[PDB]
């Protein structure tokens, strides 16, 4: 059901996504090509 | 002594907005980005100092120092060209009973040490080498 | 009597040998801690550190969390702790990548990529397991009464 | 010969008006003449920096002594004016008869431009501005009774002012002491600790015992002021005194004999507050000063002068050294006997610290008759002395730094306490930084947590007395100790030193004077915030003193001075790295710290102490006890305090309190005005001035004193000045207007 | 300044008392007392010691803004 | 005297005197001709 | 030959051991107390003296103080982690404030500051007006 | 790192070389001025960007100009 989507996506968008993005930026700025 | 040791660094001057490597190089040849402390019986910063029973304060154990004897050599090597220019001018001004540049150097530096030699005008030198 | 002296007898290093910095007590404690102890493998070092940190973390969450007064409060506390451990583990992984690189050689030097990875793994196992142990212990608290 | 002698030079400086007509005479640089507007500002900023005007300590010292006489003269004129205004422009007589109803007033405005509205109907057929300095209460305690007496004390003040001014001229132009005279610490302390303080207390006790006590008893009983015998009458007729205090009959015979007990009539240790006036019993105050007098006089005989016996401070200081502190206190004596800045640092810090203590002790233990019930005066005094204290404390730090940059000598300080401190400065500052962060995150976090929780509809998760609670257990314990002290740890006492710790509610005129003040979660939270604010202030100020001469960033800061703008745009930026700048930043934090403290006082009192009590036991506090559940969140302070208690100032127009409204607005304006000096830079302004000057030149006229923009340092100073004036001014009006109404 | 003017003028009009602006807008105290102080009552009571309403989010943001502003200083 | 007159001729002193005079005359005018919002 | 000092928390850190380090040397005729840039007071020895610092500026700051004591034989070196040493000051044996024949000009532009090129002219070139 | 340039308006006052906190400037022989000396910037790798030199120049407009640029440990004055 689509109604369950708010409770399945918000946890991901506000927690999982930001974390991985920040991690990637760190790895990108800490690397010496 | 490798007078270019400092110049031989990883620094690459940019196009515009950079003075350059200057006279003694812009950065150390070695990279400061080394690791942190290590467990007893282990080493981290390559040629690091063993912390013994206090690995936590290993970075406080000095391994880089200056030998007074070696200090003399670095002084001479880095100032070799200046000495050359000085003696050359002394030679140009018709030295009394001159011999060889090197010979003159030794005689002139035997007296007046070396530092004093570097800080003396050709006129003073000629007066000194009148004998 | 002077109880403060230049460290390592170097009058120009930025450190001093105070009773706090260099006393038999401090030296002994630090020498035997898992991080600096001699002989421990990278995995074991991580394990001990994890076992220690996981056990005390379940407390704050269990007794002061959103569902503290709920019957499922302890369970919730456990889950929260596991979440925090995951965040910390991500940090360890990322640090290793940046600090050590991609291929290593020395080996058995906590400061290399392989060793760090092993250390991280140990931390995760120890931390999560330790938190679980606390869950079991906090499930029934002894009154030690005869 | 004698170790302590008087050495004075006669006719040192000729008195003439020539230098007066040569502005900038004190400085070599400024003396040359004005070429740009900067000269003008520099003239005023270097006027009292004698160290830079002369290189001889003797000369600097001479100027300071005379300058001090000048301040004393000003202070005397100030006091004189107050007494005069209380004799010719006040309602003291009426208030004296009915202290509870009539309102104190000692300033009247001329009937120009509707400003007369400011003359309120205070009472006693008199219209004027309601003053809040507490003069009336003090005069009553002294036993003034008449307005003729006030006139005479005013005349005395004027005379004293003149004497001081003459002294200043005399000891600078005709009889100037030499440096040797000034450098006699042991003698000075002996004299100041036995003569200035000891004899002073004893003399005051005499007035209180022979003049004030008797008159005040009669006043309290009910005798009309006109019917009370004149002061001299009490001094002459011992029988009259015997009637009031039945021990004067015995005379001074008991005193010379060891029977000091007979004087228990007037020398007592009652404690608590007089039920009729709501102030400390004068009998206790008399014993207080008498006891203190003896102590001070004895203490004044501790240092050697010219008779062998005594202590030499140098020896005492040098002997106190230990295993962890090297040479110990060696070298300090010379510093404090050869550096005025060092002395000022210690003295100024202690003076400010005393003011803060006075504020706390003077509200908990009201010292004057009919002061506690006057809420306006109480609030005014607490805030006033709290501020004076803050400024002085920061000033001490400033002068301490000036010492390090100007008087510190490495040679005289080897392995002493000072040297060792400057050798581990990194550790000290690093740790303090952490302490500040810890306290700040935890203390303020409590408030933010609560705000979020209340907004999210989760009141059960707040740090409140009704949820997770953070009780001040230690303080609660001390309170109990002090409450039970009378009769136990203090057997001869009869009541608590303060009713704040515990006891009954003392009411005077239907209004509560003092009541037990309880401490709960809210109090814990606010007290720890006070700690955070004070700690941060110390960090900035201490960093300035320790890193005044050098730093890793600028190794030669000393040569640059105590007040340099910066070292340059290099090293990533070196702006505001001087010790002066640290003081600049410290003052902002001091402002914050004091502001919170005074607000705590205002809300706590109006909520849990001040108010009215019925004939039966019904206590109605001014705000209603809102402090407990409203001061735990920031929204609460904004709504239940600032927004609600500001209803008076905003609605003051058309009333005698209109002035406060205007000042409230004016202060806001000045505060904002300052932000343009604190955010901008000299460059923009200088360029703008160039364009403006173009216009004047285009019309064939321009000042020879070329117009220039204010210096970097002056810009900061002007900004801080206006900022402080505006902020303090706003609260000033807010508090006074609110207080007038609540009273 | 522009936005304040529009809001206060309209607020009084909507409320049915255009006179308040007409008379109190002439001096500064009017703006502070009859506009900022008077119309802040609903906002500051979004959440109180006695409960909360749908204006809680707006109340919280108001305080949040003050923090950021001062932090900027 | 000459020197004192010079001091009295300094900018700060003269400003204060002038402004006091100006302020005074303005106040006095309002005292005798008060409440004016126009030339009548 | 280290001067007499009791230690401080303001000494050198890791950079001195992994990136680069500095050292100053001088000779004195008497034992006197001087103030060290790091913070504190120390007593120089009667003769040769050697001290290590982390920055060249710190070393040159001390030299200024030394000049007050009438010492003008100071020498500054930079020691790299591998042990390589560079003599830095006085570079040619003669202090920089005194013209020494044999020194060539560097970074000199032969025109008034106002004769530099316009920024737009050198657009998309990579060079700056002051380097143009 | 930073760029320091000297212009023909120099008068050989030596004030700049006496103010540098890191020995970046020197006085070299020259013939364009009466003093017979001009300033040079042989070691700009040690310039911290203080601009003390500029503050010391007596010429109408600075004959010594410091243009801040790329930053290194030395230029950022980092002892750590
Ligand atoms: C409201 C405005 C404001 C705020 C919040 C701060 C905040 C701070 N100032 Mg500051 N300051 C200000 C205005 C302000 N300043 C102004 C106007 C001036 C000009 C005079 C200064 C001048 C000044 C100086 C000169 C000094 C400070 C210092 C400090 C720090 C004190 C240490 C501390 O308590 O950390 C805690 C900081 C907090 C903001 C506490 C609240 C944060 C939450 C509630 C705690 C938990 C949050 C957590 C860490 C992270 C959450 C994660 C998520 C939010 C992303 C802190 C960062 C001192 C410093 O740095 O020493 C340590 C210092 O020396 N200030
Ligand atoms: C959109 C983003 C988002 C979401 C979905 C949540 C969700 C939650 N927060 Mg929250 N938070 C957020 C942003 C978010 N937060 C931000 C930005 C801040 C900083 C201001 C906070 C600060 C905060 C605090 C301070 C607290 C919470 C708490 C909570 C939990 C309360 C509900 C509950 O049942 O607790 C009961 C808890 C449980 C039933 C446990 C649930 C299982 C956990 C969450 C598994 C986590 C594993 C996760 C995958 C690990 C991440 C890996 C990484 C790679 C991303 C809930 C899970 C409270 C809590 O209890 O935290 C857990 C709490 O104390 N939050
Ligand atoms: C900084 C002050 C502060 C404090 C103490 C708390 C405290 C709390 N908050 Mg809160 N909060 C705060 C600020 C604060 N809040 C702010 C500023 C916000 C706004 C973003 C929030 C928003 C918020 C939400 C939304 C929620 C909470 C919740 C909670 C509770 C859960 C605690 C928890 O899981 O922590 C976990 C803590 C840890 C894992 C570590 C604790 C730190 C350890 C003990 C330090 C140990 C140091 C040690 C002694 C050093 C010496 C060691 C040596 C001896 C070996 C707790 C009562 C939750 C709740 O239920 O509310 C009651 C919840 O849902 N908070
Ligand atoms: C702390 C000291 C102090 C203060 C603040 C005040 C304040 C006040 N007094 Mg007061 N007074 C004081 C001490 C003080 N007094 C003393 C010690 C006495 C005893 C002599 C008096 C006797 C006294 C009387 C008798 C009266 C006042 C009045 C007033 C009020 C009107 C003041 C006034 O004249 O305005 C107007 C100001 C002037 C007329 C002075 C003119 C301005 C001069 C010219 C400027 C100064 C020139 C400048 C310094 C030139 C420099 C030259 C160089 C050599 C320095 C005002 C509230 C009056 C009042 O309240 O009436 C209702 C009033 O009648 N006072
Ligand atoms: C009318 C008497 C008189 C005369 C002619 C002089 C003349 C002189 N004094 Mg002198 N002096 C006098 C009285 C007098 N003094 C008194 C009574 C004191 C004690 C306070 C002093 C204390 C004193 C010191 C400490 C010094 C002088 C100095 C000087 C010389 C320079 C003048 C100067 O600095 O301008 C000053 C001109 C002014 C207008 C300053 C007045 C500032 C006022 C008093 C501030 C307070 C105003 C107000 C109440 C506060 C703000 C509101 C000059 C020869 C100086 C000197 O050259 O020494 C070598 C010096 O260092 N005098
Ligand atoms: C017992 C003797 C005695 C007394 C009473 C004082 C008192 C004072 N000294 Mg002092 N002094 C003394 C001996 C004494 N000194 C000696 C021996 C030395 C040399 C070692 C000094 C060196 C010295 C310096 C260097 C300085 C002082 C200063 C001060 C004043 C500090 C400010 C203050 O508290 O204001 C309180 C103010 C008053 C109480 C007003 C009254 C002041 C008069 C002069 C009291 C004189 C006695 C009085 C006439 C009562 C007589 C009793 C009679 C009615 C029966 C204060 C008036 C400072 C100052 O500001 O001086 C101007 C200062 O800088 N003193
Ligand atoms: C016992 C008190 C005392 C004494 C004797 C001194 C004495 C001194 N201080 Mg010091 N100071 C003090 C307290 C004191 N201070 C306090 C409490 C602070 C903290 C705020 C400071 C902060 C401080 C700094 C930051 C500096 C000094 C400096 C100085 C020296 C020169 C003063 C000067 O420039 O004169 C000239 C005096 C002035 C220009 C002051 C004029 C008054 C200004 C304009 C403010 C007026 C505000 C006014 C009350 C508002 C009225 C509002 C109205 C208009 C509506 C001198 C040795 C300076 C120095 O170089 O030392 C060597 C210096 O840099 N002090
Ligand atoms: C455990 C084996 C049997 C469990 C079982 O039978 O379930 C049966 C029980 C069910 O217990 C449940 O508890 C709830 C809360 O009280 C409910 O209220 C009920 O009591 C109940 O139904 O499971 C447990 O609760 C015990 C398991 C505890 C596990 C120990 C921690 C081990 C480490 C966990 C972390 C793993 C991550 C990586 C590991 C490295
Ligand atoms: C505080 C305890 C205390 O007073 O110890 C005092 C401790 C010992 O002092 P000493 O007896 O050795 O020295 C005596 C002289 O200083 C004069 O008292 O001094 C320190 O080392 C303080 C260290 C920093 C303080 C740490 C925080
Ligand atoms: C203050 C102090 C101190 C300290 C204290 C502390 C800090 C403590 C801590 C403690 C702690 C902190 C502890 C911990 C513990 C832990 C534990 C005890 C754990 C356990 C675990 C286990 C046992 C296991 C688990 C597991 C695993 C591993 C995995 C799988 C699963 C299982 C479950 C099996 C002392 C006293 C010394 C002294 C004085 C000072
Ligand atoms: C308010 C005022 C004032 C004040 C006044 C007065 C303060 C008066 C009083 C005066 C007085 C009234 C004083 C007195 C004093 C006294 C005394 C100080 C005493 C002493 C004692 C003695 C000295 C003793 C001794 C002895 C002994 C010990 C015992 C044995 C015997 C013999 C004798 C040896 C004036 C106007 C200035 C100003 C304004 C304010």
């Amino acid at each position: 059901a689509a109604s369950f989507l708010p409770s399945i996506l918000v946890p991901l968008v506000g927690l999982i996504f930001p974390a991985f993005s920040m991690a990637l930026f760190f790895l990108y700025v800490q690397t010496d090509d | 002594v490798d007078l270019d040791y400092g110049m031989k660094n990883s620094y690459v001057p940019a196009t515009g907005g950079d003075g350059g490597q200057g006279q003694f190089g812009a950065q150390s040849p070695n990279d400061w980005r080394v690791a942190g402390t290590s467990p007893v019986g282990e080493t981290s910063y390559a040629g690091a100092a063993d912390g013994g029973e206090e690995p936590w304060f290993a970075e406080a154990i000095s391994t880089v120092s200056l030998d007074l004897q070696k200090a003399d050599e670095t002084l001479k090597a880095f100032t070799k060209d200046a000495a050359a220019f000085k003696i050359e001018e002394f030679a140009a001004e018709k030295p009394y009973g001159f011999t060889s540049s090197d010979a003159a150097m030794e005689e002139l530096v035997g007296k007046l040490g070396y530092s004093k030699f570097l800080e003396m005008s050709t006129k003073q030198l000629m007066k000194t080498w009148g004998t | 009597a002077n109880f403060i002296k230049p460290y390592n007898d170097d009058p120009f290093v930025g450190h001093l040998a105070t009773p706090i910095t260099s006393s038999s007590l401090t030296r002994a404690l630090l020498k035997n801690l898992p991080a600096y102890r001699f002989g421990l493998t990278p995995l074991l070092r991580g394990l001990e550190i994890g076992l220690a940190h996981g056990y005390f973390l379940i407390g704050p969450f269990a007794q002061l969390g959103p569902l503290r007064n709920s019957d499922i409060g302890l369970l919730a506390g456990f889950l929260s702790t596991i979440g925090l451990i995951l965040i910390l583990t991500l940090g360890l992984t990322i640090y290793g990548a940046a600090a050590f690189g991609q291929e290593k050689s020395n080996g058995s030097e906590l400061q290399t990529k392989k060793s760090w990875d092993q250390f991280k793994g140990g931390f995760f196992v120890g931390a999560c397991g330790s938190a679980g142990f606390a869950f079991i212990c906090l499930s029934s608290i002894p009154t030690f009464a005869l | 010969s004698k170790n302590v002698q008087v050495f004075v030079e006669k006719d040192a400086v000729e008195t003439s008006f020539a230098k007066w007509a040569q502005p900038g005479h004190f400085s070599r640089t400024l003396a040359k003449g004005p070429k740009t507007t900067t000269w003008i500002w520099n003239l005023h900023a270097d006027a009292h920096d004698f160290d830079s005007q002369t290189s001889s300590l003797e000369e600097v010292s001479r100027k300071i002594f005379s300058a001090h006489f000048g301040q004393l003269a000003i202070i005397f004129l100030w006091i004189s004016g107050m007494h005069f205004h209380g004799a010719y422009f006040s309602n003291y007589s009426a208030w004296l008869t009915d202290p509870i109803s009539i309102k104190q007033s000692s300033q009247v405005v001329w009937p120009i431009v509707g400003q007369e509205i400011l003359n309120a109907d205070v009472g006693g057929n008199f219209q004027g501005i309601q003053t809040t300095s507490g003069w009336f209460q003090m005069w009553r305690a002294e036993g003034i009774t008449s307005e003729v007496e006030l006139y005479w004390t005013a005349i005395g003040g004027l005379a004293m002012s003149a004497i001081m001014l003459f002294a200043g001229w005399f000891h600078y132009h005709k009889a100037a002491p030499k440096l040797e005279w000034f450098q006699n610490a042991e003698s000075m302390m002996n004299h100041h600790l036995a003569g200035l303080l000891g004899l002073g207390c004893l003399s005051w006790s005499g007035h209180q015992i022979h003049i004030a006590l008797p008159i005040n008893k009669l006043l309290d009983a009910g005798v009309s002021p006109q019917e009370i015998p004149l002061p001299h009458e009490f001094l002459i007729n011992r029988d009259l005194m015997a009637q009031l205090y039945p021990s004067f009959s015995k005379g001074l015979a008991p005193f010379f004999g060891g029977n000091w007990g007979e004087y228990s009539d007037f020398l007592t240790f009652k404690g608590g507050l007089n039920p009729v006036t709501g102030g400390l019993w004068l009998s206790d105050i008399a014993h207080h000063h008498l006891a203190l007098s003896v102590l001070f006089i004895i203490a004044g005989h501790m240092y050697r002068t010219n008779w062998g016996i005594g202590h030499n401070m140098k020896e005492i200081l040098e002997a106190h050294k230990g295993p962890f502190t090297g040479e110990g206190h060696k070298g300090l004596y010379e510093i404090l006997t050869t550096s005025w800045h060092a002395q000022l640092a210690i003295n100024l810090a202690m003076m400010g610290s005393l003011s803060i203590i006075v504020a706390h002790h003077m509200y908990a233990m009201p010292p004057y008759p009919y002061l506690a019930t006057d809420y306006a005066t109480q609030l005014s005094l607490f805030t006033h002395h709290m501020w004076i204290g803050g400024f002085c404390v920061v000033g001490g730090a400033a002068h301490g730094a000036i010492f390090m940059v100007r008087d510190y000598t490495p040679a005289n300080n080897y392995n002493n306490l000072l040297d060792r401190v400057l050798r581990h400065r990194d550790a000290i500052i690093s740790h303090l930084n952490w302490v500040c962060i810890f306290l700040g995150c935890h203390a303020f976090g409590f408030y933010i947590h609560n705000d979020t929780m209340r907004a999210l509809g989760r009141p059960q998760d707040m740090f409140s007395d009704k949820a997770i609670q953070l009780q001040p257990i230690f303080a609660q314990w001390i309170q109990n100790i002090h409450l039970l002290a009378p009769g136990t740890t203090a057997p001869n006492a009869l009541a608590t030193t303060s009713y704040a710790f515990g006891g009954d509610v003392i009411e005077v005129g239907g209004k509560i004077a003092m009541m037990p003040i309880k401490l709960g979660t809210a109090d814990f939270m606010v007290h720890h915030i006070h700690a955070f604010t004070i700690h941060v202030t110390v960090l900035i100020l201490l960093k300035g003193v320790l890193y005044a001469r050098s730093s890793k960033l600028i190794p030669d800061k000393a040569n640059l001075g105590f007040r340099f703008p910066c070292d340059g745009p290099g090293r990533g930026g070196t702006c505001q790295s001087s010790s002066w700048d640290h003081v600049f930043l410290g003052l902002f934090w001091m402002y914050n710290s004091i502001s919170v403290v005074i607000f705590h006082f205002s809300w706590k009192m109006q909520s849990d102490v001040w108010g009215t009590i019925t004939p039966d036991g019904a206590i109605s506090h001014i705000t209603g006890g809102n402090f407990a559940q409203s001061s735990i969140t920031i929204n609460g302070w904004l709504r239940d305090f600032l927004w609600s208690q500001a209803s008076q100032v905003i609605q003051s127009y058309g009333s005698a309190s209109s002035a406060y409204g205007l000042i409230f607005l004016g202060a806001h304006f000045i505060w904002a005005f300052s932000l343009m000096f604190l955010f901008s830079g000299r460059g923009y302004w200088q360029e703008l001035i160039e364009s403006i000057v173009w216009a004047h030149n285009k019309l064939n006229f321009a000042p020879t004193i070329q117009p220039r923009a204010l210096s970097i340092t002056q810009g900061r100073a002007v900004g801080l000045a206006h900022y402080l004036l505006g902020g303090i001014g706003t609260t000033w009006a807010f508090f006074l207007a609110r207080a007038i109404s609540i009273t | 300044w522009v936005t304040f003017y529009w809001h206060w003028k309209h607020m009084t009009i909507w409320g049915g008392n255009p006179g308040q602006f007409d008379e109190s807008s002439n001096y500064i105290m009017g703006w502070l007392r009859d506009y900022l102080w008077l119309n802040s009552s609903p906002l500051i009571n979004g959440y109180n010691p006695f409960g909360m309403n749908n204006l809680s989010v707006w109340s919280w943001m108001f305080l949040f803004g003050h923090l950021i502003w001062a932090t900027g200083f | 005297m000459n020197d004192f007159q010079k001091y009295l001729s300094t900018a700060p002193v003269l400003l204060t005197l002038w402004m006091t005079f100006t302020a005074g005359f303005i106040i006095e005018v309002n005292r005798f001709f008060p409440d004016m919002l126009g030339l009548y | 030959p280290f001067p007499t000092f009791g230690g401080s928390t303001g000494g050198w850190l890791r950079a001195a051991e992994v990136e680069e380090k500095y050292a100053i040397t001088w000779t004195s005729t008497k034992e006197q107390i001087f103030e060290m840039p790091t913070g504190g007071a120390a007593i120089m020895r009667n003769g040769e003296n050697l001290l290590y610092l982390a920055r060249k500026e710190q070393c040159l700051a001390l030299s200024t103080q030394l000049r007050t004591f009438k010492i003008n034989d100071y020498k500054i070196y930079r020691i790299f982690p591998s042990g390589e040493v560079q003599y830095l000051h006085p570079k040619d044996g003669v202090f920089p404030e005194k013209v020494n024949p044999g020194r060539t000009s560097v970074n000199s532009r032969g025109f008034s500051i106002g004769k530099n090129p316009n920024p737009a002219s050198i657009k998309f070139s990579g060079i700056t007006t002051y380097e143009s | 790192s930073h760029t320091v340039k000297i212009y023909d308006t120099c008068i050989g006052c030596t004030q700049c070389v006496r103010a540098c906190p890191t020995d970046v400037l020197e006085m070299v022989p020259w013939d364009g001025c009466k003093s017979g000396q001009i300033a040079s910037s042989p070691r700009v790798e040690d310039c911290v960007g203080c601009k003390r030199c500029e503050t010391a120049c007596p010429t109408d407009f600075l004959s010594v100009r410091v243009y801040l640029g790329a930053e290194t440990t030395r230029s950022l004055g980092l002892a750590y």
